[PDB]
């Protein structure tokens, strides 16, 4: 019988997967110790305590994470942040917006 | 309004505006002012992270005060005749 816990404490046993370095200033799909997500990652200055692997929020939305290879905190921000509005003069009128 | 400073508001209106506060004015918050830069996780940036946005009103504060300035000035020059048509000049002592 095998028993294990997931995503509560730093991990010691992981699957057979290889890393593909770090990409910056792009909203991409990352996977940190089995944590799929999407967003931009540029740099982080947040200070936290040890025995931590994820950054939570009041809305349970991830925003920071610790890189297990470089031992430094990162930041997560959604690829879309602002609002966009489009003004049109009507279909018959024209097509420029 | 006092012509000494172009505030476009009267003395009482400034006190009224300063007495009551607002949640978040401006609606001009960019990266660096949200978690893309550095914050203490302000409520406004959390709202925008979930598709919640607040739109500014069509009329600005300065434009609204212009209507009040026109209304008050019109009373001192015509009373209430301008409301039913064109303005009619009259001394204030006789108007009162
Ligand atoms: C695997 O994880 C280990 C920790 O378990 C990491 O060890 C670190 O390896 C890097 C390789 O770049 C070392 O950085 C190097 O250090 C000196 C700085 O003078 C220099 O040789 C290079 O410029 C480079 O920066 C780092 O010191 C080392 N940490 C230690 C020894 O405590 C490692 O990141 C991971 N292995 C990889 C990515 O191959
Ligand atoms: C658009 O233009 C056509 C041109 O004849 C007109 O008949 C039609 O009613 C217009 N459509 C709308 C939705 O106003």
């Amino acid at each position: 019988v095998l028993s294990f816990q997931l995503l509560n404490a730093p991990a010691t046993v992981c699957g057979p997967k290889q890393s593909t370095d770090l990409v910056k200033n792009k909203c991409v799909n990352f996977n940190f110790n089995g944590l799929t997500g999407t967003g931009v990652l540029t740099d982080s200055v947040k200070k936290f305590q040890p025995f931590q692997q994820f950054g939570r929020d009041s809305s349970d939305f991830t925003d920071s994470v610790k890189d297990p290879k470089t031992l430094e905190i990162l930041d997560i921000t959604p690829c879309s942040y602002g609002g966009v509005s489009v003004i049109t003069p009507g279909t018959n009128t024209s097509d420029a917006v | 309004p006092d012509p000494a400073k172009p505030s476009k508001r009267s003395f009482i209106e400034d006190l009224l505006y300063n007495k009551v506060t607002l949640a978040d004015p401006g609606f001009m918050k960019q990266y660096g002012d949200c978690l893309g830069g550095v914050n203490a996780r302000d409520l406004i940036c959390a709202q925008k992270f979930n598709g919640l946005t607040v739109l500014p009103p069509l009329l600005t504060d300065d434009m609204i005060a212009a209507y009040t300035s026109a209304l008050v000035s019109g009373t001192a020059l015509s009373g209430y005749t301008f409301g039913a048509g064109a303005a009619l000049q009259i001394p204030f002592a006789m108007q009162m």
